[PDB]
């Protein structure tokens, strides 16, 4: 059934590092992104 | 929004401190979920009154994607909300029930 | 003389758009700049040429089938805008030259 | 340095969309290889219950 | 009708677009290689040998 | 549309007597198929042309679907085609050889 759960469970490992690296990567990428958006000021000043 | 008002519309008062809307400082009419009557309701909506109500809704929707609020301070004031639409809306409110009615008719 | 005399400390200009939110604008009035002259840089020579590659396109400037500048041409052909004019803002070393513009509910998209 | 590394290699390196991707995939092999090593070395030092068997299986 | 962009002007634009082409291509061709690994190429690699 | 053209243009006069353009009574210039010079060529065109070719046009729908043809008297005199766009449209391919033109310079 699982002879790859030696196998398979290699591929697990790197697995823990991608997202470890790309879920942060990611995140960051995401709020490299929506940054600005996020401290925006936009005015109500109705005239008089 | 006053101690039955902060129990029940304490739903909007401390209960919308829980459940948001008023302690977001909240438009009491503008929580209507829209609807046609409420659509063109607002279409009579006074000038005004259009901006004021666009501040509140932009801001809400600013501090939502914040995931902020305002100060509690800066929370709204308890009672002492004008309703807004009430006599405009409740005046359409006789409206569609007016065609409404000669549609009875 | 006497006192206070400071130089220029470089730093970043807002850089930023705000929209005074009008309804009541009837037609954008609409623009745009890409470093202007000031005083300073050897640069801008050629950016005054490039400016001028840039160029204006004159709202009241007919010719637009014509038209040199391909953004102006395209901008009759696909009746793309109501104005744009290359306008130089300056300061020493650096600024916005640029279109003015004006437009309707559309063009500033493919405008840029 | 770091902001030739930031710059010129976004300069050098970055700032070219091709470069940037060139530099991609030239990473790929070596980060391919590479992590396949080290990966090997991670399940090596987690057992030795097997394929270290040989000469143990005393590897005819 | 190659003469539409056949023209000194033209002929500018590709001398321009060159040193990316050769850019681009290059993109292309490493993309083969490291997809594939295919042994034909393969093999001149060193230290990417896997063996 | 006469022997040598009633021959070769007698693909469109005897032959189209076979490829029925004429024989249809069709419009000469109404053959060459539509392109974009073409297309604002006709843009330019005259207006009691314009008309014309229009009724042109339509009747030859209409047989078409009808799959009938014109009294072959009917049938359109031969030669005596006023060369209607080629003034014209010939122009028009001096002006695409002209956008052409400084387009190649």
């Amino acid at each position: 059934a699982e002879p790859e759960h030696d196998h398979r469970k290699r591929m697990g490992l790197k697995m823990l590092l991608m997202m470890g690296l790309l879920l942060p990567l990611v995140y960051a990428m995401k709020r490299h992104k929506w940054s600005v958006l996020k401290s925006r000021k936009l005015a109500y000043r109705p005239p008089k | 929004v006053s101690a039955s008002s902060k129990w029940l519309e304490g739903i909007r008062k401390w209960y919308y401190n829980a459940a948001g809307f008023n302690k977001l400082g909240l438009m009491r009419d503008d929580t209507i979920h829209e609807n046609d009557d409420v659509k063109e309701a607002i279409r009579r909506l006074p000038e005004n009154l259009y901006d004021d109500r666009v501040f509140r809704i932009k801001r809400a929707l600013d501090l939502s994607m914040r995931q902020q609020i305002l100060p509690k301070e800066q929370w709204t004031k308890y009672e002492e909300d004008k309703f807004y639409l009430e006599p405009y809306l409740k005046e359409v409110i006789r409206e569609r029930k007016e065609r409404e009615e000669w549609a009875k008719k | 003389d006497e006192d206070a005399v400071p130089t220029l400390t470089p730093c970043r200009f807002t850089g930023s758009e705000i929209r005074h939110r009008e309804d009541g604008l009837p037609l954008a009035h609409v623009a745009i700049a890409v470093e202007g002259p000031g005083w300073a840089n050897p640069d801008n020579v050629a950016l005054q040429v490039a400016n001028a590659i840039i160029g204006h396109y004159d709202c009241t400037y007919g010719g637009g089938m014509h038209l040199s500048s391909p953004l102006a041409s395209v901008a009759v052909t696909n009746k793309l805008c109501q104005s744009f004019q290359t306008f130089n803002i300056c300061y020493a070393d650096t600024g916005l030259l640029g279109a003015h513009f004006v437009c309707d509910h559309m063009s500033i998209d493919d405008m840029m | 340095a770091a902001p030739t590394l930031t710059a010129r290699l976004y300069s050098l390196l970055f700032r070219r969309t091709s470069t940037f991707a060139l530099t991609i995939v030239v990473g790929a092999l070596f980060f391919e290889r590479a992590f396949d090593q080290g990966a090997d070395a991670i399940y090596e030092h987690i057992n030795e219950g097997k394929l270290w068997k040989h000469i143990k299986h005393k590897y005819e | 009708m190659l003469t539409r962009f056949l023209g000194p002007r033209y002929r500018q634009l590709a001398r321009n677009w060159v040193p990316t082409a050769q850019l681009w291509g290059a993109v292309g061709a490493v993309g083969l290689v490291w997809a594939t690994d295919w042994r034909l190429i393969l093999d001149w690699v060193p230290y990417i040998n896997g063996k």
